[PDB]
């Protein structure tokens, strides 16, 4: 139905967001410029103070010092508090009117998923930028992998709750910087593999999981239940 | 007994 003009708004956001790179680099050289300024401001006042107090009234030395701290010190702070940003986040707060929500891309994800499940394509194939055509050029995060992994465990997909999660993971060994919470990883991917029946696989992912957060309270409380069962 | 089975986080 809005299908075709929905490709139309892509490519018109694409556009959008290359202008708000080009605004984004112009508030950078603003801050900097703005910080050049304070930085050799500091340095004067460096200076002056670091004399002043190695030190154990005269009229000339008492007219800069109550200048100084009534005045000097009132037009440093208003640079300081100077806001570089409005131009930027006036644009953004604009053009954000027409972006994807939420729901688009907990949408997006699913398709992402749709095609997998399809193709029956792997993991590390899809991260890695591999898909044919496209060669070596999208690449997911670990905290991609970890969403997408989410999202197939809110559809009751183990098996690719699994598989996102392990890809997640193995992106963390081989050293990529990243922000996710490994002990959730772990909550997710260990219960996930529970769900498929693999109880010995459950109960190491779990043991590894409590090295990370030993009072990690549902952890404890599955080592526990595998203790009682398996033993 | 054992504690319930692991829950959905």
């Amino acid at each position: 139905p809005g299908f075709f003009t929905s490709i139309g708004q892509m490519t018109d956001l694409i556009h959008t967001e290359k202008d708000l790179v080009t605004s984004l680099k112009d508030y950078i050289k603003a801050e900097e410029d703005k910080l050049e300024q304070i930085k050799k401001w500091a340095e004067k006042l460096d200076r002056l103070t670091s004399t002043a107090t190695k030190d154990p009234g005269h009229p000339v030395n008492a007219f800069k010092l109550m200048k100084r701290l009534n005045t000097e010190w009132s037009e440093l702070e208003n640079l300081v508090l100077k806001d570089m940003s409005d131009g930027f986040i006036s644009n953004l707060t604009i053009q954000r009117q027409y972006f994807p929500n939420d729901e688009d891309q907990v949408g997006a994800a699913k398709a992402l998923l749709r095609l997998q499940d399809t193709y029956n394509l792997d993991t590390d194939t899809i991260s890695k930028g591999n898909l044919p055509g496209v060669k070596h050029k999208s690449f997911l995060t670990a905290e991609d992998c970890f969403e997408l992994g989410k999202v197939a465990y809110t559809e009751a997909d183990y098996y690719h709750t699994e598989l996102w999660m392990e890809q997640a993971l193995r992106q963390l060994d081989e050293g990529e910087i990243s922000t996710i919470d490994k002990v959730s990883v772990l909550d997710y991917l260990s219960y996930a593999v529970y769900q498929q029946g693999d109880l010995d696989k459950a109960l190491l992912l779990t043991k590894k999981l409590l090295e990370l957060d030993p009072e990690h309270q549902r952890a404890n409380g599955n080592l526990k239940y595998f203790e009682y069962i398996m033993a | 007994p054992p504690p319930p089975p692991p829950p959905p986080p």
